[PDB]
């Protein structure tokens, strides 16, 4: 019986919002870009940091109500 | 010390006992007007330097961020 | 002289009678 | 008793101006803060050990095992911060109201300011955290800038090739002994002032209106002490780490360097200046001048009015000076990268140009406007 | 580094490329004129003291 | 300073100059000795060592 | 320039305490010599004006607007007496210089 | 430097007079004992600090006597290990930091006693780091013994992710979800870095009540003794 | 008015009332304050 | 000049009796000894550690490895002895020549004597030798004599059941701080 980590359920519920899906779209393009260009040193951290910043901001808005 | 501090003449000075007068006569009655009177004589000398400190601080922060933000044109 | 004027009014200061002094 | 005379001559029957504002409280607060620091420092000294193996352990033992030892330690740290807040406001009062014309009092003041900064620096080195060790090396290195005898002096102070136990123990001794010299210099500060009496915010001769100090400026100092204690205890009991650095809670690792090295916030203005000047020596000198420019201040007064109550252009220049002092405090915090650097360079240029050039020229212009010049 | 004399004693090994670039560096154009080899008995081996000339 | 740009003021200084130099000399010798500055003391034949 | 000087006189704010311009001078040695040479009535008015300004600063008040010191009305009484002090002072200085 | 800045979480001790939840400190001590104690040390925390906070005297005595602690030179002149005492500190994972370097692929697991105090925004950081082992994005590659934790400086923390959902079972039975475990250990580490958090806040509440009583009264005494002057009326009466 | 004439006019009595009051104030303050802190947390 | 005025009135022109013997030197010697002690004490404080594991080791390190550290340590010890020699002769001068009729000066003197004895006692405890530890226990025990609050007071000072590190560190702090109170 998988013990649901409320954090996971809150995480995809927060990824359903709009700033997270826009940053994920840049993340995708960014990662595709890095993937497409076989030899390059352009990482996706900035995009990824922006997506994680927005997502964990709205996660930390409402995570602790589900924790005993 | 007292007695040899200064020379004044014909300056009468009336006063009242502390217990005989109200402790906070019209404290908020005139206090507010006065505090407001005061703020309007000093706000134009005081505030605009701190306003442009706030603008420079924000500017620096944002500029720094943009500086850090990766150059899209670069690495492509 | 010294009687030309009277002590200025302190009504806005003065509170509103030994009876009261004890309390005051 | 003859002493009672001295007791009265300075605190009871002293003729004080009747119209001095709450800013004149601050110096008395500084004296109280000094005592508070000394008292708390004494109760830190009964359990602190100045050994590099045991200094961090002794500090944690104070915080965890001594009854109310955390209270005395954080009272000491936030009382150092309160000391520098009251010191900066005292110096700002002296600059704004023209109190620097009491030249001997001003010079004993800037000596006291140098002594207090040295005491706080060595005290911050004392807990032997990560931040203390890298901070010490940094400023001790500052001395190496000296053109010829620098290396020797640095090594002398360090007491060895690099800061190590040799330093910690002598820094404990010096940090212990300097606040008593500060107390003696404060007694000289009070003497050089009573000869002339305090100044008033209008800047005029207040000899016609002076009142006693016992019932008028004593209860006022008691109220200011109560408000300062309120701010100190809400700094200690509610936000005990808003002014300190988290990296000081790690032990001192000589192998590991922190990603960003700072002194505590009241040294920042200086830090900014130092970083601004490209030349190392230049930085050190400018840094010193930053504090010393004040001493130089009584020779720059070119106005026929002592205070800034009736001087609006120099009031504007004064608040611009307070503004870019706050800017230099912010920059010090910011890391080395655009555009923090340029601001730092300008802010330092503007600071020295306002104190050195702009205020006497403005005072000449203000004297010209009143048909005095 | 072995913290020799209370200071980080940086001891480093360099690569063909590493050694190649340092030599390429313009000694005169260097802030401090000291060609890589000038400070190393072995190109593959460079040893330095870890105290920033600055502070 | 206006008052210090004076004729007698200059005379006074000129008369005072020699004494001033002497004092600097004493200090210089003093510093050399107190610091045991050897760069300077190495010149003196006997003091050497 | 005259209107801008009146505006600066209002912005300086010592007229709101009932002070003159010469009351606001910092008492150096020359200023105290000029004050000592004042006649008794002018000295008494100056001391009363300074005491009233100190009392008003104590209570954080100003005078009513009809009682302020009109720029045009302000009298530079100490000025004449001061110039002399400076003149005499300089003369003496020059003598010593030479 | 460039680092993800952990968000603000609504902690039960975040408020100005809000103390710590002691059941969470007990659960976080269990989390440290079963997971974090294998690599990290707690040199400035003893078992007797747990009495009156999370455990009773007998519970903390049993917790201390579960472990073995070398303690002193035998009369015969040699070392020996004894069951821990309420006066014993928490056991070392390694006898010296070079053994920690050898056992953790060159990395040194730091003292977790003051980690929350030593890490900027510690409580958050801790939670974030323990719950921030996300996959490295394209363009970044980490060597063995490294993990892409956005929050960790450099995003390359040697520590492998130590909290897998249901890593340990809470004795209280509260579901041991990764998060419930990270929040408990962040509360505990917090407690560790400041065992007096609760006592202080009580002192601060008494201080606020006493200052709210004493400031208007001292202000009233000052305004009594200063009313005299503040009512003084001056009049100039040249004899004329 | 009675209080002034009884415990607040003679300085010795002024001190007595202060000391005695303070002796009890602590009891009350601590009790009341603790109630509040507990209620809060 | 308000700082120099003091000296002129006090040290440069003070009217002094022309016939005071060499015994009147001794009090000035005491002041010099106080400074000497303070100066030597400061140079002991840059290397001394107030830890019971390391106090004896730090004292031996001062005597053996610090340049002229033996000189400063034995100057400090024999300067404490010289301080008490000059103190006893100063008190004997005051008793012999009737100087105790200056009553306030005499009472401030006996307060200074109590402070100097306490400072020297805790300073002798400070090197943490065999003799220092047994000496401390002994006099600290003296306090226990107090009829009712004695036990508590002793334990307070000791900072524990028996003198141990708790004492040494607070004795270092008190021995540091009292000579400045002696100067005041
Ligand atoms: C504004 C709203 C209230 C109002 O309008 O009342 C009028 C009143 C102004 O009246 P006014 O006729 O213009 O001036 C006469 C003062 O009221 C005469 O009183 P004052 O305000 O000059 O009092 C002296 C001053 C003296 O202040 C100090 O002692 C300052 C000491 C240094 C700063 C504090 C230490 C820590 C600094 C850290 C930085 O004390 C205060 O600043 C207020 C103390 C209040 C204590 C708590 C009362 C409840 O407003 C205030 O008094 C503001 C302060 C009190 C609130
Ligand atoms: C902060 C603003 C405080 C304030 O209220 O500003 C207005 C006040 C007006 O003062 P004034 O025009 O003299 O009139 C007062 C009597 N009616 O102006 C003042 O209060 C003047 C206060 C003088 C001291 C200000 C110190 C500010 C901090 C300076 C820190 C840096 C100092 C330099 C360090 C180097
Ligand atoms: C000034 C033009 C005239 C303004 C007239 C306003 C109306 C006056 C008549 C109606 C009454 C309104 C209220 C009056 C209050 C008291 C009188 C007053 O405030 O006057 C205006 C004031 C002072 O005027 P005054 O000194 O007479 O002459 C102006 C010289 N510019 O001057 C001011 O208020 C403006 C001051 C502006 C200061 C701006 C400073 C900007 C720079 C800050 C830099 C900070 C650091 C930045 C970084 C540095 C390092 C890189
Ligand atoms: C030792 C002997 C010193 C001595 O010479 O004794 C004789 C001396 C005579 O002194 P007098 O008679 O006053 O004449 C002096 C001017 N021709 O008399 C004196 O010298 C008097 C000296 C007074 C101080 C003597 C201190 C001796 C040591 C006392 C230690 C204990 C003091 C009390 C402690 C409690
Ligand atoms: C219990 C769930 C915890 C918690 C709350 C933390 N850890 Fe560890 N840890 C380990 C190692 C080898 C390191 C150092 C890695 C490196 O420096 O590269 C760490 C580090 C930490 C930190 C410090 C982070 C920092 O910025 O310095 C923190 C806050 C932390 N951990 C929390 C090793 C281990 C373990 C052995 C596999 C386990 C178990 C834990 N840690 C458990 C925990
Ligand atoms: C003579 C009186 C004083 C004594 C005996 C004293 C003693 C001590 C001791 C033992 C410590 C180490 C304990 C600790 O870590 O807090 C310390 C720390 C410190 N002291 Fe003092 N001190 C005195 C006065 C002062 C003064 C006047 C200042 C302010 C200038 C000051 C500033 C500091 C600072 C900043 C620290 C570091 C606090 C920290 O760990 O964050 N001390 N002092
Ligand atoms: C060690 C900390 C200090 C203490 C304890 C201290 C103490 C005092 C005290 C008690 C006063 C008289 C009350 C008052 O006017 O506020 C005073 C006034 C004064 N102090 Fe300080 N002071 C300190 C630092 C300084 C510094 C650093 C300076 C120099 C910048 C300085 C310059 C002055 C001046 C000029 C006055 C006169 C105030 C006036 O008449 O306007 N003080 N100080
Ligand atoms: C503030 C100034 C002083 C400081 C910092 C200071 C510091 C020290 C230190 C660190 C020691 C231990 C080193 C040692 O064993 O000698 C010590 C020892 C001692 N001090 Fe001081 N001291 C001071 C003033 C004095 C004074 C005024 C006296 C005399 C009353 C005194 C009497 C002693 C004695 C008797 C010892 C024991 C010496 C021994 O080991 O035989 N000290 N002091
Ligand atoms: C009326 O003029 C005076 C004045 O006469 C005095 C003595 C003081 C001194 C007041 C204080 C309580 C400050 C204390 C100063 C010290 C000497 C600090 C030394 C500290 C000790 C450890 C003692 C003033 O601040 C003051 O102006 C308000
Ligand atoms: C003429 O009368 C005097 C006299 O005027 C003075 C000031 C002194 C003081 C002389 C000394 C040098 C003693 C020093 C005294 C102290 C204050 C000790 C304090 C020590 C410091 C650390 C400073 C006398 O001894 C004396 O009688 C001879």
């Amino acid at each position: 019986e998988e013990l649901v980590d409320p954090l996971t359920t809150v995480r995809e519920h927060c990824e359903q919002l709009e700033k997270c899906v826009k940053a994920r779209e840049r993340l995708e393009l960014c990662d595709n870009r890095v993937s497409s260009r076989s030899q390059t040193e352009e990482d996706c951290t900035e995009e990824l940091f922006d997506f994680l910043h927005a997502r964990d901001h709205c996660v930390a808005h409402k995570l602790f109500k589900n924790l005993k | 010390e007292f007695g040899n501090l200064a020379r004044i003449r014909h300056v009468i000075s009336y006063s009242l006992s502390p217990f005989e007068q109200r402790a906070f006569p019209s404290y908020f009655s005139k206090g507010i007007p006065n505090v407001l009177r005061r703020t309007r004589e000093r706000i134009l000398r005081v505030a605009p330097p701190f306003v442009v400190v706030y603008l420079i601080y924000t500017w620096g922060n944002q500029e720094f961020e943009q500086s850090k933000r990766k150059n899209p044109a670069m690495y492509e | 002289s010294h009687t030309d004027v009277k002590v200025p009014d302190f009504s806005d200061y003065r509170r509103a009678s030994k009876e009261s002094s004890e309390a005051r | 008793h003859p002493l009672f005379k001295i007791i009265n001559h300075s605190f009871i029957d002293l003729p004080a101006p009747s119209n001095i504002s709450s800013w004149w409280n601050f110096g008395s607060l500084l004296g109280v803060c000094l005592m508070v620091q000394i008292i708390t420092g004494l109760f830190l000294a009964m359990h602190y050990t100045s050994d590099t193996m045991t200094a961090f352990s002794s500090v944690t033992h104070i915080c965890r095992d001594v009854n109310y030892g955390w209270l005395i330690r954080y009272m000491h740290a936030n009382g150092a911060s309160m000391f520098f807040i009251c010191l900066f406001l005292h110096v700002g009062r002296g600059l704004y109201y023209g109190s620097y014309t009491f030249m001997e009092t001003w010079n004993i003041g800037v000596l006291l300011l140098f002594a207090v900064m040295a005491t706080a620096f060595m005290g911050y080195v004392l807990p032997w955290g990560q931040m203390s060790f890298w901070g010490a090396t940094v400023i001790t290195n500052l001395l190496s800038a000296i053109p010829y005898i620098g290396t020797t002096l640095v090594e002398w102070i360090w007491g060895g090739f690099s800061v190590d136990k040799a330093t910690l123990t002598r820094f404990f001794a010096f940090h212990f002994i300097l606040p008593f010299i500060i107390a003696a210099l404060a007694i000289v500060h009070l003497l050089f002032l009573h000869e002339t009496g305090s100044n008033n915010p209008t800047g005029l001769n207040s000899d016609a209106d002076k009142i006693p100090f016992h019932p008028y400026y004593t209860i006022k100092d008691i109220l200011g002490i109560l408000i300062m204690f309120l701010i100190l205890m809400t700094l200690v009991l509610f936000f005990p780490d808003m002014l300190g650095d988290p990296d000081n809670y790690m032990p001192a690792n000589p192998l590991n360097t922190p990603p960003h090295i700072k002194p505590e916030w009241y040294f920042l203005f200086a830090y900014a200046i130092l970083r601004s000047i490209p030349n190392k020596l230049g930085g050190v000198l400018a840094l010193i001048l930053s504090i010393l420019i004040l001493a130089l201040m009584p020779f720059l007064h070119t106005s026929k009015q002592r205070s800034l109550m009736f001087r609006p252009i120099t009031q504007i220049l004064y608040w611009i000076l307070v503004a870019n002092l706050l800017i230099l405090t912010w920059i010090g915090g910011q890391p080395v990268e655009h555009p923090f650097i340029i601001i730092g360079q300008l802010a330092s240029i503007s600071y020295f140009s306002i104190i050195l050039i702009l205020m006497p020229i403005s005072g000449i212009i203000e004297d010209k406007m009143l048909k005095l010049y | 580094a072995f913290k020799w004399r209370g200071k980080p004693l940086f001891v480093r090994h360099r690569t063909k490329k590493e050694i190649d670039q340092e030599a390429a560096v313009e000694v005169s154009q260097l802030r401090d004129p000291q060609h890589d080899l000038d400070r190393v008995k072995k190109p593959e081996w460079v040893i330095l003291i870890g105290v920033c000339t600055h502070l | 300073l206006s008052r210090f740009l004076g004729p007698r003021y200059r005379e006074l200084a000129r008369n005072w100059i020699p004494t001033a130099g002497m004092w600097g000399t004493v200090g210089a010798v003093g510093l050399v000795w107190a610091t045991d500055w050897r760069l300077i003391l190495d010149w003196v034949p006997y003091i050497n060592g | 320039l005259d209107g801008f000087r009146k505006w600066y006189y209002n912005a300086a704010g010592f007229n709101k305490l009932g002070l003159m311009r010469d009351d606001t001078l910092h008492e150096t040695e020359d200023v105290k010599e000029a004050i000592r040479r004042l006649p008794e009535d002018l000295y008494n008015d100056r001391m009363f004006r300074i005491k009233r300004a100190l009392d008003l600063t104590m209570r954080h008040q100003i005078l009513p607007k009809d009682q302020w010191t009109k720029y045009e009305e302000d009298k530079f009484y100490l000025e004449p007496y001061l110039k002399e002090v400076i003149r005499e002072r300089k003369e003496r200085e020059e003598w010593a210089k030479k | 430097d460039l680092e993800l800045h952990p968000p603000s979480y609504p902690w039960s001790h975040r408020g100005l007079l809000s103390s710590l939840d002691h059941t969470s400190i007990r659960r976080g001590f269990q989390v440290y004992k079963q997971v974090c104690s294998s690599c990290h040390s707690m040199d400035y925390v003893a078992y007797r600090h747990l009495v009156g906070v999370c455990y009773t005297e007998e519970e903390a005595k049993a917790l201390a006597e579960e472990v073995e602690v070398q303690d002193g030179p035998n009369d015969d002149g040699e070392m020996f290990m004894r069951p821990g005492k309420l006066s014993d500190y928490f056991p070392k994972p390694y006898p010296n930091p070079e053994a920690a370097r050898a056992a953790n692929n060159g990395a040194l697991p730091p003292d977790l006693s003051y980690i929350v105090r030593a890490r900027h925004g510690g409580e958050d950081y801790v939670f974030s780091l323990l719950t921030g082992y996300c996959e490295p994005p394209t363009g970044v590659s980490l060597r063995e013994g490294l993990y892409f934790n956005p929050y960790f400086p450099g995003q390359a923390i040697g520590m492998a992710p130590p909290i897998y959902t249901e890593v340990l079972e809470y004795d209280d039975g509260t579901p041991a979800t990764m998060s419930q475990v990270a929040k408990d250990v962040a509360t505990f580490l917090r407690w560790a870095s400041e065992p007096e958090h609760d006592h202080r806040k009580r002192m601060g509440l008494k201080m606020l009540l006493m200052m709210g009583l004493l400031l208007p009264l001292t202000y009233a005494m000052k305004r009594h003794k200063w009313s005299v002057l503040k009512s003084r009326k001056l009049a100039y009466r040249p004899p004329k | 008015s009675r209080l002034y004439s009884l415990l607040f006019r003679r300085t010795s009595t002024f001190a007595l009332t202060i000391a005695v009051g303070a002796l009890f104030f602590e009891r009350a303050f601590d009790q009341g304050a603790d109630a509040i802190y507990e209620h809060i947390n």
